[PDB]
């Protein structure tokens, strides 16, 4: 998204052209385009909420500390409806704690949900990338949380039930 | 892998569609009956075998703990300015990188029946790890803010300022309980690591702290001839052990308590037999284990770390030069304030050693606290190569003794300790030097803590970059030194004992307040170019 | 006599709550 | 058995303890006050000795010896018992 | 003999430029070379690894000695002093390549 601001523009003004030059002939140097808009934004704490289960980056979590991490039951975790993340670089090197190869969330939400960005904006620091968010929904929607039948029983100390499976 | 069962098909189901998968259900349990009397009587056996321990020097006669109760409690010019930069940090300073996820693992805790690593390890547990964790979540129940969360972490700097200008440095020496110099090195060095390196949830505060009262009850059950105390260290190592992995820097603090264990058990065994002074502090050792053990079983927790050892990124004994190798780069594992710090605790750990070679021990010191300060030092400093990651934010842990090594550098270059001027030019040169090379980086902090600050990406640099001025200072320092080495200069008639020379003899008191000022500064600065 | 009050129970107290310490993982 | 020799004697254990000088060392000075000796570092010192000469000092007796001087006097009181 | 075939001007230009061009790191940059010699390669290779880790043990132990006592004890005062000397000295020197 290719943001200014509304104050950058007089009172005095009232019609906008979006004029765009471009004189490189070499392959890779292009431009894409939409028309303009002014975003309808409500901050993330009232769109998000404290009471949704999101996928909130290791990295991002003292900064976004009201919006609740999606807790896990018995061996079964309760699916993220968002994803706040980190800004580019930052989970460009940081997200692969939670990659598949590591056994993290990443690896488990990447079968289950498709990753929808939403577009987002900082307070005032308006060209910072301060992170992402992302709206996390099931390929099959109709699904609901599992009949999990847990039951009581007691085991020994060197007991061990099955080997724990390691990532490629 | 399962995220579920899927079907594109729908309409009634038929017989013979079964599908049973057992969930590993494993890491989710709670102690048996039989798990939590041996825990309940074991943790009380312990207290009732200390409490044996206890009236044996009572038994062997003396006069209640003279010192090692309580020492005055107050406050002086330098005690507002160190709580005031520790409290000022708390609001504008750099929290660490990993606050959010202790936190998030702390958050969802409770629910999951178990200490799960969330982020990591197929939901595997911290297993030893991360007893501090399960108090975070307790914690978290009142609110969740930068500010409720790093309290304890608040406290822990005060008490530990407290516990070096209190209770370490009368106990190091004459001249360190007497010079000033020596406690505003000790808080300067302290505050320099204490605030780049332990702002959030990371266990580093819980072991800085941990390290000085382990050393502290050692040194304080030595000069008491009491073996309780030396058994109360144990206790202090071997939580503080735990508290991350880490935590092995601790044993630094332990295996220095070995040496007076053997005077203290060898002098007061009175003909009292091996098994009456050894069964409680062996009792002490093994006390942590129902701690460690509390809520997971032993295969569970073995077979968990040889799990997340292979899966995830685990480094051995010979790697941590990455640790040091990540200290020198231009990011913000590699900033001018933990450059710094580690590159200053080195220097006043050398100038220690080098001390401690030529004289005795430093001279206004007083011989076995000094040397088990740098003892602790150097068994630290190695022992944190056994760590399984090395990165630069665990130099945190080193916080306590930094205290301690300040207030004895200082003690052991000053003009009647260290007599020639010479030498004590070139060691200003030295203190130049480092932070020549400190200021050789970014100014970078990380995360969202590096907003807007100066020289958050950039070498702080005026006119000429900070890196290339105090390397000429450096240099300059360096030809005083050597006209000295020709002129034949002493104490007396270089100069004629003025505020400005003063300061110049505390080089390390001067280098590292700049530093403090200058991080403090930084991330005011920082919130101040955030206006809005 | 030469104080075996403090003495007997430091060693079964000892004993105990090590081994009790050893034995708490395997249960 | 000199008044010197225990003043010596005592000048290593206070060197040793305390980061004070064997100079510093004379009857003249008080422990608490004159020379600046802890609570903690007396006990040490009476550890030291009870260690080193095979001497202690129980009842509340670095109370009473309050001046390095005052130490003299206990310790020459001692050799009644001839154990060299 | 150095400036034999070109003159100030020549040697001096080129000097400043090579510095522009090639890979010139500054004296702070000395971290790289021992960086370098803990890399699992012919730079960091155990005979690499081990020349520079005995030297300074081997340094270490002779600082450590003259410091103790006043120089090593068998020998010399000043040709001792003097090897301990460039060591120390071409170490720091060697900073500035
Ligand atoms: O890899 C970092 C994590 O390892 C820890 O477990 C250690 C464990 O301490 C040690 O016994 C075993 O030999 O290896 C692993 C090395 O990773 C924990 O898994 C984590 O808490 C550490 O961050
Ligand atoms: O590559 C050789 C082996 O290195 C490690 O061995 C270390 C171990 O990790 C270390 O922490 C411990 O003290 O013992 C050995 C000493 O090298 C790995 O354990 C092995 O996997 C490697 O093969
Ligand atoms: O190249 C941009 C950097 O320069 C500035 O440096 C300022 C400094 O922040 C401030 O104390 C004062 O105005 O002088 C220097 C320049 O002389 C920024 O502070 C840096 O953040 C910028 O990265
Ligand atoms: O030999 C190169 C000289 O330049 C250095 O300084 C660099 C460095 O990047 C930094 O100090 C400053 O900010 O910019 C300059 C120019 O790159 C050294 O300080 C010189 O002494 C070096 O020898
Ligand atoms: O880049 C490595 C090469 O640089 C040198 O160039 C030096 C120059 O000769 C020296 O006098 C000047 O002060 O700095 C530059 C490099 O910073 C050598 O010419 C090359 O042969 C070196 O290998
Ligand atoms: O026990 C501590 C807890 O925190 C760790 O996070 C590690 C992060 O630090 C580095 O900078 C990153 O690469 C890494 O993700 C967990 O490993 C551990 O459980
Ligand atoms: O060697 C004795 C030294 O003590 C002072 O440290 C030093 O200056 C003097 O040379
Ligand atoms: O001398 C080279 C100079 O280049 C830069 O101007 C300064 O940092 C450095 O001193
Ligand atoms: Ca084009």
């Amino acid at each position: 998204n290719l943001r200014a601001p509304l104050s950058s523009i007089p009172p005095e003004a009232t019609q906008i052209r979006l004029v765009a030059s471009d004189d490189d002939l070499a392959p890779q140097h292009w431009i894409a385009l939409t028309p303009p808009r002014i975003p309808e934004l409500r901050t993330l704490q009232e769109v998000v909420g404290s009471s949704d289960p999101v996928m909130l980056d290791w990295l991002v979590g003292l900064a976004f500390p009201c919006q609740r991490p999606f807790d896990h039951r018995y061996g079964v975790v309760e699916v993220p409806k968002w994803r706040i993340l980190p800004d580019r670089f930052g989970a460009e090197a940081n997200s692969p704690v939670m990659d598949y190869l590591g056994g993290g969330p990443l690896g488990i939400t990447e079968l289950l949900l498709r990753p929808s960005s939403v577009p987002t904006y900082l307070k005032d620091d308006w060209y910072r990338d301060w992170g992402s968010l992302q709206r996390l929904t099931p390929w099959y929607p109709d699904a609901q949380p599992a009949r999990l039948d847990l039951g009581t029983a007691t085991r020994s100390g060197w007991w061990s039930p099955a080997p724990l499976r390691l990532s490629h | 892998q399962i995220v579920g069962v899927f079907t594109d098909l729908s309409g009634p189901a038929p017989e013979g569609l079964q599908l049973s998968a057992t969930i590993d259900t494993r890491y989710s349990t709670s102690p048996t009956l039989l798990k939590l009397l041996a825990m309940i009587v074991g943790v009380a056996m312990t207290v009732i075998a200390l409490g044996a321990l206890h009236v044996l020097d009572c038994a062997d006669g003396r006069r209640h703990k003279r010192f090692l109760p309580s020492r005055w409690w107050s406050m002086t010019p330098l005690d507002g300015l160190v709580s005031a930069m520790l409290v000022w940090w708390h609001f504008v300073g750099a929290n660490t990188a990993d606050d959010g996820y202790i936190l998030t693992m702390a958050r969802v805790s409770e629910h999951a029946g178990y200490m799960a690593n969330y982020y990591r390890w197929f939901g595997t547990p911290e297993s030893p790890f991360g007893w501090y964790y399960d108090l975070l979540a307790l914690w978290a129940h009142v609110s969740t803010a930068s500010v409720w969360m790093r309290f304890p972490t608040l406290l822990m700097g005060l008490a530990c300022w407290w516990v070096i200008s209190r209770e370490v440095i009368p106990r190091l020496g004459a001249a360190a309980k007497h010079s000033r110099a020596a406690a505003w090195t000790a808080a300067g060095l302290f505050l320099a690591f204490w605030l780049p390196l332990n702002n959030g949830l990371r266990p580093e505060p819980i072991i800085a702290l941990g390290i000085l009262l382990t050393w502290c009850s050692v040194e304080r059950g030595v000069a008491t001839s009491r073996l309780l105390p030396v058994a109360v260290a144990i206790i202090i190592g071997a939580l503080t052990l735990f508290s991350g992995p880490t935590g092995i820097a601790a044993v630094g603090a332990l295996l220095v308590a070995i040496g007076p264990l053997k005077t203290i058990v060898a002098a007061h065994v009175s003909r009292f037999g091996y098994w009456a002074l050894l069964a409680p502090i062996a009792a002490a050792g093994t006390v942590t284990i129902f701690l460690i053990f509390r809520d997971q079983t032993l295969a569970a927790e073995l077979q968990a770390s040889s799990f997340k050892s292979a899966v995830g990124p685990s480094l051995a004994w010979f790697d941590e030069h990455i640790r040091y190798s990540r200290l020198f780069t231009t990011s913000p594992d590699g900033s001018v304030a933990r450059r710094f710090a580690v590159l200053t605790l080195l220097l006043a750990l050398a100038v220690s050693i080098a001390m401690t070679l030529r004289k005795g021990r430093i001279p206004g010191t007083a011989l076995g606290p000094s040397r088990r300060i740098i003892g602790i030092t150097i068994i630290s400093f190695l022992a944190m190569m056994f760590t399984p990651t090395k990165w630069t934010h665990h130099f945190g842990v080193f916080a306590g003794l930094a205290g301690c090594l300040g207030a004895l550098a200082a003690v052991a270059v000053t003009t009647t300790a260290m007599k020639s001027r010479r030498n004590r030019t070139v060691f200003g040169a030295a203190v130049l030097f480092v932070t020549a090379l400190s200021f050789a980086t970014v100014n970078g902090w990380w995360y969202v803590s590096n907003f807007g600050v100066p020289w958050s990406n950039s070498f702080p640099e005026f006119k000429f970059g900070f890196t290339t001025m105090l390397l000429g200072l450096s240099v300059l320092a360096l030809l005083v030194a050597a006209w000295f080495h020709f002129s034949g200069r002493d104490v007396s008639p270089d100069r004629p004992q003025r505020r400005w020379q003063r300061l110049l003899v505390a080089p390390l008191a001067v280098a590292t307040w700049a530093l403090v000022i200058f991080e403090v500064v930084s991330l005011t600065l920082g919130m101040i170019n955030q206006y809005p | 006599s030469n104080h075996r009050t403090a003495r007997l129970v430091a060693i079964i107290a000892g004993l105990l709550g090590t081994l009790m310490a050893i034995a708490t993982p395997l249960l | 058995a000199t008044q010197e020799e225990i003043i010596a004697g005592l000048a290593e254990i206070i060197e040793e303890v305390t980061g004070i000088e064997p100079s510093e060392v004379t009857p003249e000075k008080s422990f608490v006050d004159d020379l600046d000796i802890d609570s903690l570092s007396m006990v040490e010192i009476a550890v030291q000795t009870e260690d080193k000469y095979g001497v202690k000092i129980p009842d509340e007796d670095l109370a009473g010896l309050r001046t390095v001087g005052d130490v003299v006097a206990y310790i020459q009181k001692l050799e009644e018992e001839n154990p060299e």
